[PDB]
RNA sequence: CGACUUACCAACCCGAUGCAAACUGCGAAUACCGGAGAAUGUUAUCACGGGAGACACACGGCGGGUGCUAACGUCCGUC
RNA sequence: UCCUCCUAAAGAGUAACGGAGGAGCACGAAGGUUGGCUAAUCCUGGUCGGACAUCAGGAGGUUAGUGCAAUGGCAUAAGCCAGCUUGACUGCGAGCGUGACGGCGCGAGCAGGUGCGAAAGCAGGUCAUAGUGAUCCGGUGGUUCUGAAUGGAAGGGCCAUC
RNA sequence: UGCCUGGCGGCCGUAGCGCGGUGGUCCCACCUGACCCCAUGCCGAACUCAGAAGUGAAACGCCGUAGCGCCGAUGGUAGUGUGGGGUCUCCCCAUGCGAGAGUAGGGAACUGCCAGGCAA
RNA sequence: UAGUCCGGAUUGGAGUCUGCAACUCGACUCCAUGAAGUCGGAAUCGCUAGUAAUCGUGGAUCAGAAUGCCACGGUGAAUAC
RNA sequence: CGCGGGGUGGAGCAGCCUGGUAGCUCGUCGGGCUCAUAACCCGAAGAUCGUCGGUUCAAAUCCGGCCCCCGCAACCA
RNA sequence: CGCGGGGUGGAGCAGCCUGGUAGCUCGUCGGGCUCAUAACCCGAAGAUCGUCGGUUCAAAUCCGGCCCCCGCAACCA
């Protein structure tokens, strides 16, 4: 053949869902661009990956002008 | 405007030959010298005068007479 | 004979003929060549039956294709085993559903329709009926 | 356009300012008058508020559109500030280059005693 | 100065009542002129266009700006931020000014000029005129200059029409055609 | 290849250095960056050295 | 250099149709993650230690790649 | 070996000599940060100037751009200019993600010491995901460590790096 | 209390366009000047400063009009978990979930908090 | 010491004579026009003194139409081992 | 079918695997030389690079398909 | 890993250890030559030392780097 190569997989995903509790620094979403953004105390590392910046349970919202996706925490 | 890197934007006197004195400001130096202006150059009648030169059967008239 | 000029990708997967067609509707001409059946129209197939057609109604008339391949379809070559690379694409396909209207006609008596039909549905592979433009 | 051209301009300020959940001075410039306004950390609702439009400042000034209008507000803004309880701030520039007017608005706020 | 009191003191009056304008700001205003100058040759020798800034500088009062092509060409062998013309974008004071002496003195000096094309507008408003040489212009000397590198003049105007925009230039006695 | 390795060495204070990539054909002049020196605990000019 | 004729060939927008694993202004069933609560189950769970075997799988049904929608073919997901 | 898309059945993962493409670097500004900007393609008009340089307008609305493939992203722009600069900083690190493991990644906050901004703040490299190899053995500089009787030293160790 | 207009949020197109009409006492915008503060990689077009002669022309508001965009049922259709059956590269019953598209239509948004002017 | 006050081609216009007649197709004149050309590649020609070179001049044919032909005289060289 | 290498004035070769440049030798056309032809001397033209597409600011030169062309391999039973 | 030599017109050379004066040979255009061609001969057109820095009256030259050019023989993750 030509071709037949691939990369590894990069486990990209929402690992903490809607609703569920989580601890201050654990990761919320692994994702390549701002698919998802950072809401109420989530941050936003250079990987774009949004993470919990205080403890509480995860809050997914569909909110602004372009209607955009973010993700919050709320205690 | 932003000073030191323009040039000398100084007042002048433009003084044709037909008469017409008139004040400017531009970057030449002390006087002026002009041939002509938007008034005393041919174009009011340039154009009367250009147009009508076409004439060929009034040409052979004026050579013959008869 | 029909086939993409260009196309994004050279080889496609085989895929799935599932489901019901879609332009079911007599849509531009009077008459159509509905397809009853499920299957797949080489691009030899449509060809051979729309000569069959036009060379029944003659001159006059106007014939319509719905159907168009976009659909490439590799073969392997004889005596060669299994593997070492996808095969090579010899010809093009459209997939056919139920309800398709692969042929339609226009400006011509309905008994001399039918005639030309039955002539281009024996070339083609699947079952086919013949439809009218009904209103609504 | 020149306003759009303004308030996007600010609107990285603003969403800096409302996430991080502090109190924001906005001020918003004129040709004639300035504005400056306490917003609670929510957005929505008003704390505190001036501007050269109140009669009560009108009266006593020149002219309604300068620096020392501005500063005239400016402490305004800050005396009533300390009086509903307010003294930690934040200062939204508002799309207005910081320079005069509003230099001198902020800088007659911090003069005031409004510490930010 | 002189243009710019001209159109306050008269001109303001004598387009009001050709297209009977609702108020005095409806009035077509010259917005800027701008004179632009695209060297070209200066990929060859860079020296080039220094000597067109030069004259831009003279003909205007103002000094030009070095304008970069905006996109790489192979047509004229050109790359990306290269410095391929000049520009002056004079408005204000200084602009009428110039209008003055452009119309005044400067177009009366083109090499047989008949009459200028009524027809070089953009659909609004907007004029372009394109010298062929720098002599026209009484600011370059003549034993100076050793190229006929014309510069080309694009008057900026408030109107919403071409029609609308020759009443207003025409209103300045401009020779047209 | 072609970027080479180099090793910028702190001024005042003790023989403490950072290393960085340096491309030597195009940038034939040296650095002089203003780093941390942790040994004096303070940020110093490191000026660039080989290995 | 002044310009007429024309058995004539297909643009970008219009309206009407199709098609797509590597197209998506939409968009399920399921499956998955979390919480709440009954009841049911020999703690079924997870944690640490002692011993292993095993790491050639087969076919059948569903989703598919490959082959010819060939193979008791081949390669994965799922029972 | 590594990265991107599909195959992959809407969590993750998922094979074949399945289908298509890339990488083995670049960069002292192409990083930081404050201040500004906004794009392709046209249609007009305009000195040479043409099918295409530069200017002026309009219509467009991201059709572009992003150091390099693709996917996901980008207007608050992560795109484009500009001014100051070295956060491409040392010691840590609540907690998570991903790994059979060796590992790999993300990370608020803290201590020290810095840039930028009037400050709010931002900054522990670059829109993100490729640009890479374990150990051993040596080399180089350092060091509140060891120093085969005792002082040293060699050789070790520990740091940094090849 | 209403009528106005600013600032600032909630909502993100039933919230946007085209179209037609309008507002200028304030308010707002163009505007007026540029010794200055500061500004253009040329230009007071920007940004900035000082002002009040004009204006509501453009902008912005604001009210109108379905030419578009958008929102959008019901019934059906397609898929489809579970269990069964076929004529079994396809489908069909039973039972649950049930679109997309397209119709009937809705539609010129709706509200918070200060702040100024105007008939009360 | 310049494509020049060098060259004077080429064209537009206005004419003059001859001649039945001047557009194909004459000559000359005036006005404007102002080209190639800066001493010529391989080659190559004539010329041994009033000759070569160079200046004008006339005639024949001829209504008109020479830069040709045939004649005439001005200045007048170099070189021939 | 696998695997390298090719395809450029009329001929044979460079320039092609390091992107912007088209040379060399014959032949051809024009003029010389000769009584003439050859040889010889002096000028001149002549190839968008197999073809169709990409990538790119720009392709003879990079990449892909397809049409000829050489060289190599198609083996154990 | 090194200590060493070596660095000029387009290029191959020397000259470079013994500081004040960069040669020499192919590429170079005009001659003279000959009824002519080849030769042969004569004269012309080009680097202030790859390049940057210290001292001293004078620095390719004395001394330090770079870009490198290597001769080699060493080279055991
Ligand atoms: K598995
Ligand atoms: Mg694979
Ligand atoms: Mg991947
Ligand atoms: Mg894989
Ligand atoms: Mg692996
Ligand atoms: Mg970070
Ligand atoms: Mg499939
Ligand atoms: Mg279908
Ligand atoms: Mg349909
Ligand atoms: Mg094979
Ligand atoms: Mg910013
Ligand atoms: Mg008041
Ligand atoms: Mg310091
Ligand atoms: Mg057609
Ligand atoms: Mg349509
Ligand atoms: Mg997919
Ligand atoms: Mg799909
Ligand atoms: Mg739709
Ligand atoms: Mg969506
Ligand atoms: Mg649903
Ligand atoms: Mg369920
Ligand atoms: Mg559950
Ligand atoms: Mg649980
Ligand atoms: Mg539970
Ligand atoms: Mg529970
Ligand atoms: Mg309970
Ligand atoms: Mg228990
Ligand atoms: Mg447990
Ligand atoms: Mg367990
Ligand atoms: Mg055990
Ligand atoms: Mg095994
Ligand atoms: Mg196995
Ligand atoms: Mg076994
Ligand atoms: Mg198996
Ligand atoms: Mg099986
Ligand atoms: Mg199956
Ligand atoms: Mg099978
Ligand atoms: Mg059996
Ligand atoms: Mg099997
Ligand atoms: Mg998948
Ligand atoms: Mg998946
Ligand atoms: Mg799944
Ligand atoms: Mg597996
Ligand atoms: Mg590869
Ligand atoms: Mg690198
Ligand atoms: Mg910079
Ligand atoms: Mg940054
Ligand atoms: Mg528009
Ligand atoms: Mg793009
Ligand atoms: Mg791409
Ligand atoms: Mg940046
Ligand atoms: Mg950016
Ligand atoms: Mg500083
Ligand atoms: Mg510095
Ligand atoms: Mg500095
Ligand atoms: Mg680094
Ligand atoms: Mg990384
Ligand atoms: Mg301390
Ligand atoms: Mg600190
Ligand atoms: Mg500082
Ligand atoms: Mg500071
Ligand atoms: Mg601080
Ligand atoms: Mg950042
Ligand atoms: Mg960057
Ligand atoms: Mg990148
Ligand atoms: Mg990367
Ligand atoms: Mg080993
Ligand atoms: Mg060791
Ligand atoms: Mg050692
Ligand atoms: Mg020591
Ligand atoms: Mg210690
Ligand atoms: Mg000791
Ligand atoms: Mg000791
Ligand atoms: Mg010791
Ligand atoms: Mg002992
Ligand atoms: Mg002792
Ligand atoms: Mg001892
Ligand atoms: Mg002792
Ligand atoms: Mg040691
Ligand atoms: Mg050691
Ligand atoms: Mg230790
Ligand atoms: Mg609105
Ligand atoms: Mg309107
Ligand atoms: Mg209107
Ligand atoms: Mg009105
Ligand atoms: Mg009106
Ligand atoms: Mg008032
Ligand atoms: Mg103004
Ligand atoms: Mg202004
Ligand atoms: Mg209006
Ligand atoms: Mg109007
Ligand atoms: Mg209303
Ligand atoms: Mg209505
Ligand atoms: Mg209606
Ligand atoms: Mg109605
Ligand atoms: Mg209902
Ligand atoms: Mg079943
Ligand atoms: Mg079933
Ligand atoms: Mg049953
Ligand atoms: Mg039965
Ligand atoms: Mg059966
Ligand atoms: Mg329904
Ligand atoms: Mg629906
Ligand atoms: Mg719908
Ligand atoms: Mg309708
Ligand atoms: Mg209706
Ligand atoms: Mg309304
Ligand atoms: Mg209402
Ligand atoms: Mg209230
Ligand atoms: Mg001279
Ligand atoms: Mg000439
Ligand atoms: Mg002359
Ligand atoms: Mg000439
Ligand atoms: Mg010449
Ligand atoms: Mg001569
Ligand atoms: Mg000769
Ligand atoms: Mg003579
Ligand atoms: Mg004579
Ligand atoms: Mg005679
Ligand atoms: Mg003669
Ligand atoms: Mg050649
Ligand atoms: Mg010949
Ligand atoms: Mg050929
Ligand atoms: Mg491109
Ligand atoms: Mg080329
Ligand atoms: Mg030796
Ligand atoms: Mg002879
Ligand atoms: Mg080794």
């Amino acid at each position: 053949t030509r071709n037949g190569r691939d990369s590894e997989a990069k486990r990209l995903g929402v690992k903490r869902f809607g609703g569920e509790s989580v601890l201050a620094g654990s990761i919320i979403v692994r994702q390549r661009g701002t698919k998802f953004h950072a809401g109420a105390n989530v941050g936003c590392g250079r990987d774009h990956t949004l993470f919990a910046k205080a403890d509480g349970k995860v809050k997914f919202e569909v909110k602004g002008p372009k209607n955009r996706k973010f993700i919050s925490i709320e205690a | 405007m932003k000073k030191d890197i323009h040039p000398k934007y100084e007042e002048i006197t433009a003084s044709c030959s037909c008469g017409n004195v008139m004040k400017i400001r531009s970057t030449v130096g002390h006087d002026l010298n002009l041939d002509v202006c938007s008034k005393c150059h041919p174009f009011f009648t340039g154009k009367q005068r250009d147009v009508a030169t076409g004439g060929r059967v009034d040409r052979f008239n004026k050579r013959f007479n008869i | 004979m029909l086939q993409p000029k260009r196309t994004k990708f050279r080889k496609m997967h085989k895929g799935r003929n599932r489901g019901l067609a879609q332009g079911t509707d007599v849509s531009f001409g009077s008459f159509g060549l509905k397809a009853v059946g499920r299957g797949r129209l080489t691009a030899r197939q449509i060809e051979a039956a729309r000569r069959a057609m036009t060379r029944a109604v003659k001159r006059q008339g106007k014939i319509w294709i719905r159907v168009f391949p976009d659909k490439p379809i590799t073969e392997k070559p004889l005596a060669v085993r299994m593997g070492k690379g996808k095969g090579n694409v010899e010809y093009w396909v459209a997939l056919i559903q139920p309800g398709k209207v692969l042929y339609e006609m226009d400006g011509v008596p309905e008994e001399l329709a039918r005639e030309a039909f039955k002539l281009a549905a024996a070339k083609l592979p699947i079952k086919t009926t013949f439809v009218t433009k009904t209103v609504m | 356009d020149k306003k759009s051209a303004r308030i996007r301009r600010a609107t990285r300020a603003r969403r800096k300012l409302q996430e991080l959940g502090a109190t924001r001075l906005v001020v918003h410039r004129t040709p004639r008058h300035i504005y400056a306004q306490v917003i609670a950390p929510n957005g929505s609702e008003v704390l505190v508020a001036a501007s050269t439009v109140e009669k009560a400042i009108a009266e006593q000034l020149k002219y309604t559109g300068n620096k020392d209008a501005a500063a005239a507000v400016g402490k305004a803004v800050a005396e009533r500030a300390l009086e509903k309880g307010i003294k930690d701030v934040s200062f939204d520039r508002s799309g207005f280059q910081y320079h005069g007017r509003v230099q001198a608005l902020a800088d007659a706020a911090r003069e005031a005693g409004l510490q930010f | 100065a002189k243009l710019h009191d001209y159109y306050k003191d008269e001109v303001v009056k004598k387009l009001m009542t050709e297209f009977n304008y609702n108020s005095v700001m409806q009035v077509p205003r010259v917005e800027k002129i701008t004179l632009n100058m695209g060297v070209g040759e200066a990929i060859a020798d860079k020296k080039l266009l220094d000597n067109a800034a030069a004259d831009l500088a003279a003909i205007s009062g103002q000094k030009p700006l070095i304008t970069k092509a905006r996109k790489s060409v192979a047509g004229f062998k050109i790359r990306q931020g290269y410095p391929i013309g000049c520009k002056v974008t004079l408005r204000g004071e200084r602009m009428w000014e110039f209008f003055e002496r452009l119309i005044t003195i400067a177009v009366p000096r083109i090499r047989d000029f008949r009459g200028l094309s009524a027809k070089s507008f953009d659909g609004r408003g907007n004029y372009s005129m394109g010298v062929r040489e720098q002599i026209i212009f009484p600011e370059i000397d003549y034993d100076k200059v050793d190229r006929v590198r014309g510069l080309d003049i694009t008057i900026t105007t408030t109107a919403k029409s071409d029609e609308e925009g020759r009443a207003l230039l025409a209103a300045f006695d401009f020779p047209f055609r | 290849g072609i970027r080479e390795k180099i090793k910028l060495v702190s001024s005042a204070g003790t023989g403490h250095f950072y290393t960085t990539t340096k491309n030597k054909r195009t940038k034939p002049e040296k650095l002089e960056l203003k780093k941390f020196d942790p040994v004096v605990r303070q940020h110093v000019i490191y000026k660039e050295a080989k290995i």
